[PDB]
């Protein structure tokens, strides 16, 4: 019926790998606090006091996997749905 | 059932349950602290109070702490030395997933009987994973043991003393207030090598279960 | 630091055994001669890239480079 | 401390990246313009299928807009010499891009206005040739974009 | 000689020499198996664009080069542009670093990008897992790299030429052609491996022999072959590779 | 110390790899399209079909946009003569293949289109050999690659 399969699944298959590569992405940089070589950016410019900061901003930064993540983890839901309207 | 409780394979597995459930989450969230004085020849720059924090999984290499270099007010990052995540990660996260393992077991047992009974195939997996598992187990516990070791050597404050460059000069009086404590340590592999054996025994119960 | 024997070792040691004892434990068929020499050619072809791999890293001659940050950053992640 | 002539190279800049993406879009409209003079003809009810064109030379002329804007904005009387260069070499690398971009999307346009008019189902596939045309539109803009501040 | 048996497993070897990345093999790996699993309801359909047809004709081709490409991205260690880090990296601790009388020039740093000369005595250690991480964030990381790889498809060049040359005497044998065989494969043969060998087995030795403490005299191979093709024989300004060597 | 006019060279070698690379691939583009209006009346079905060399043209604009990046971010204010030469070399160099690939590219694209207008089976042939003018594109930017270390 309403959003056919054709027009979908491409969407589909999109979803799952967004999820699954930002819940990589989120882990990665959250348990292993995104060891510097496979993360160059960070957040601030004053960092001459200690490694609290550097930790405390990668978990902060990690946490930002949620929604991106959980975006999908909706949008694949919905485009299943569409895709079961027959 | 209360016959397949009064069997003698519930009760050591629900037991043996237990024994690896305490032993690894007692092993997996530890921390500690040992405590150091630096003297010089110059009493004003002298640190009498130094502390130094560990922890699980005893990466030992992550470990370090300022001191005073006892000229001109300098100060200098020592790094205790020592790469031993390896073994300890390796048996906790492998533990970790004997546990699930382990929950998965009970349930077969409490729930799935009916399953365990139909043709006894269910044994026959069983044993092949409680075989593996009690393989992994030997080969955590020796790398375990060689690995606190290497942690009890690199717990000697001689060592660290003898690490950090001004010491060699004279007045560099750095001593030792308060040793780390190695009861944590040594009773947790004690715990790892009774459920270890235990296991063994449980490996023995189910082959002899099967037939 | 990592010791060179070692790798070397298991790993001549594991494809040659693999690349010796495929074909005689691969059942006899129509089809026989052509999976044994996808197997052979794989294994010479997969080991000599391996070795030049590891050969290339053996003895360097100039150090990485490295900017400031990462360094002050790598002195406290690890090691 | 500086020589005056420093202001040379930047303002060319702040010209050129108007004035050669202007004479781009003389073209992308121009020449469209008169193919759709002949698809007039046969059938004069799609030029609402034929508009594209000129709505990319209007695209890539607001791009060149937009960067001779942004460059002209960070005009200053002691303008470092390395900050003349840098405008400079964003003015006329957009505008001369621009310049290429509106020469290709005016014949594509001459010539699948007319395909379309003998053939209707060209019509769709024609658009896909377009926004390859446009795309280049953008690279330009990105690079002064990317001279602007670093 | 049919071809088929040495193409059939060279071709995505070759593939994944020039397809170096891990997460594109992933990727490549399950179009392929989304093509594969469907092959009865494909077959039993109705299908009308031409690009669908020619890459169902190629799935297997597809299927074992995207396996290929798992492979050499992993010994590549750039998977998604970043490095798999192993974490064995053994390059640079702080009180070695001191040690060699290097202590907070962090802050001249700041501005510069200071290279560190290699070998202070206690550092060094291949990789087993491939190419060592480090490299995925050294900004010198292009000079070693395009060694590495000019060397590589060299060498792979060389041996798979010989590889194809070495096949036509089988057939000659085969034919009973004798005046095709004694005066005809063996001088091609001798020619090209007098050639090419002579530079593999340089390459190799220079791999091998010359430590990094003898950086500077260390030679440079393309010079000595273009000597040799030249026959100038220059007494000073490069080194003799080993002894005997005229 | 280094002149003030150092600085000029490098940043001219940017806005070289972001015209003359571009200018090639806009001729392919356009000359393909004229291609696809020939073919588009009497095999209609093969529209489609010939969004090969259209793409292939627009790669060497990607190119382009790869090396323009780097030389966006070496370019600092104490550059030494050296780096400057180097960089203008790099950004010739890569701007110059380009453009004979697109040139390349626009004619093989027409010949391509055409042939297959009225011989399904050369179009396997066609491909072959647009293959070859891609590849020297990549060969300009190899040198570039070499020219940020030497």
């Amino acid at each position: 019926l309403c959003c056919g399969p054709k027009l979908a699944a491409c969407g589909i298959v999109l979803s799952a790998w967004g999820v699954i590569m930002l819940i990589m992405l989120g882990i990665f940089f959250n348990v292993h606090s995104a060891v510097l070589i496979e993360d160059v950016p960070f957040t601030e410019k004053d960092f001459e006091n200690g490694p609290q900061n550097i930790y405390n901003l990668y978990e902060q930064v990690s946490y930002n996997c949620f929604i991106a993540a959980g975006l999908y983890l909706l949008l694949g839901g919905f485009s299943f749905c569409q895709v079961r309207l027959n | 059932q209360f016959r397949v409780v009064k069997e003698p394979l519930g009760f050591v597995k629900v037991l043996q349950w237990v024994f690896a459930i305490f032993a690894f989450a007692t092993c997996g969230s530890y921390t500690g602290e040992l405590r150091l004085s630096v003297e010089c020849a110059n009493k004003t720059e002298s640190a009498l109070n130094i502390e130094v924090e560990f922890e699980y999984p005893f990466r030992l290499h992550q470990v370090y702490f300022d001191a005073p270099s006892c000229v001109k007010g300098g100060t200098t990052k020592i790094f205790l030395v020592g790469d031993y995540s390896s073994s300890a990660e390796f048996f906790v996260t492998v533990a970790v997933f004997a546990f699930l393992y382990s929950m998965g077991a009970l349930a077969t047992y409490i729930f799935l009987q009916n399953k365990y009974r139909e043709n006894n195939k269910g044994p026959m997996m069983d044993f092949l994973a409680t075989a593996v598992f009690a393989f992994m187990w030997l080969v955590s516990s020796s790398a375990w043991a060689k690995g606190l070791s290497d942690v009890k050597m690199a717990t000697d404050p001689e060592n660290i003393i003898k690490e950090m460059p001004m010491c060699r000069q004279t007045g560099n009086t750095c001593k030792e207030l308060r040793d780390p404590v190695t009861s944590g340590l040594n009773t947790s592999v004690v715990f790892g090598f009774l459920n270890l054996v235990l296991w063994v025994g449980n490996l023995w119960f189910v082959f002899k279960e099967t037939g | 630091a990592h010791s060179f024997a070692l790798p070397v070792i298991i790993f001549t040691t594991f494809w040659g055994l693999i690349g010796i004892a495929g074909p005689w434990f691969v059942p006899k068929g129509p089809n026989r001669g052509v999976i044994i020499t996808m197997l052979v050619a794989t294994a010479v072809c997969c080991y000599l890239f391996w070795l030049i791999a590891i050969l290339a890293q053996l003895n360097p001659l100039f150090g990485p480079q490295l900017k400031n940050e990462t360094i002050w950053y790598v002195r406290f992640l690890w090691e | 401390n500086n020589p005056e002539y420093s202001s040379f190279f930047g303002v060319m800049g702040a010209s050129s990246a108007m004035v050669f993406s202007a004479m781009g879009a003389a073209y992308g409209t121009a020449k469209s313009g008169t193919g759709i003079a002949a698809m007039s003809v046969m059938r004069p009810e799609l030029i609402m299928k034929s508009i594209i064109p000129v709505v990319m030379a209007g695209i890539i002329a607001i791009y060149g807009l937009v960067v001779a804007v942004l460059i002209a904005n960070s005009l200053t009387d002691g303008i470092t010499l390395y900050r003349s260069f840098l405008q400079l070499g964003a003015g006329l690398s957009v505008g001369l891009s621009g310049l290429a971009a509106g020469f290709a999307i005016g014949i594509v346009g001459d010539a699948g206005v007319r395909g379309t008019a003998q053939q209707p189902r060209l019509f769709v596939g024609m658009i896909l040739i377009l926004i390859f045309a446009e795309v280049l539109g953008l690279y330009g803009l990105i690079v002064a974009l990317i001279l602007s501040t670093k | 000689i049919n071809p088929a048996p040495y193409t059939v497993i060279t071709f995505p070897f070759l593939f994944a020499v020039m397809f170096g990345d891990f997460g594109h093999g992933i990727l490549m790996t399950l179009f392929a198996v989304w093509m594969v699993l469907r092959e009865s309801r494909i077959l039993s359909q109705k299908h009308e664009n031409e690009m669908f047809s020619m890459v169902f004709s190629g799935r297997y081709i597809i299927l074992l080069m995207g396996l290929f490409s798992i492979y050499t991205g992993l010994i590549y260690n750039d998977c998604f542009s970043k490095s798999l880090n192993i974490f064995g990296s053994s390059w640079s601790v702080r009180p070695m670093f001191t040690q060699g009388n290097w202590t907070e020039e962090t802050l001249l740093g700041s501005s510069v990008l200071q290279l560190n000369p290699a070998i202070p005595g206690v550092f060094g250690g291949p990789y087993p897992f491939g190419i060592d991480p480090i490299w995925n964030i050294a900004t010198n990381k292009l000079t070693f790299l395009n060694s590495f790889k000019m060397k590589m498809s060299v060498i792979l060049g060389i041996i798979h030429m010989l590889f194809g040359v070495s096949l036509s005497l089988f057939n000659h044998i085969y034919f009973k052609k004798p005046l095709n065989i004694y005066f005809g494969f063996i001088p091609e043969i001798i020619f090209m491996s007098s050639l090419f060998g002579y530079l593999v087995i340089l390459i190799f030795y220079k791999w091998t022999a010359y430590d990094a403490h003898s950086s500077r005299n260390a030679p440079s191979l393309l010079i000595h072959f273009i000597n040799m093709f030249l026959f100038s024989y220059p007494e000073s300004g490069n080194a003799m590779l080993y002894s005997g060597q005229k």
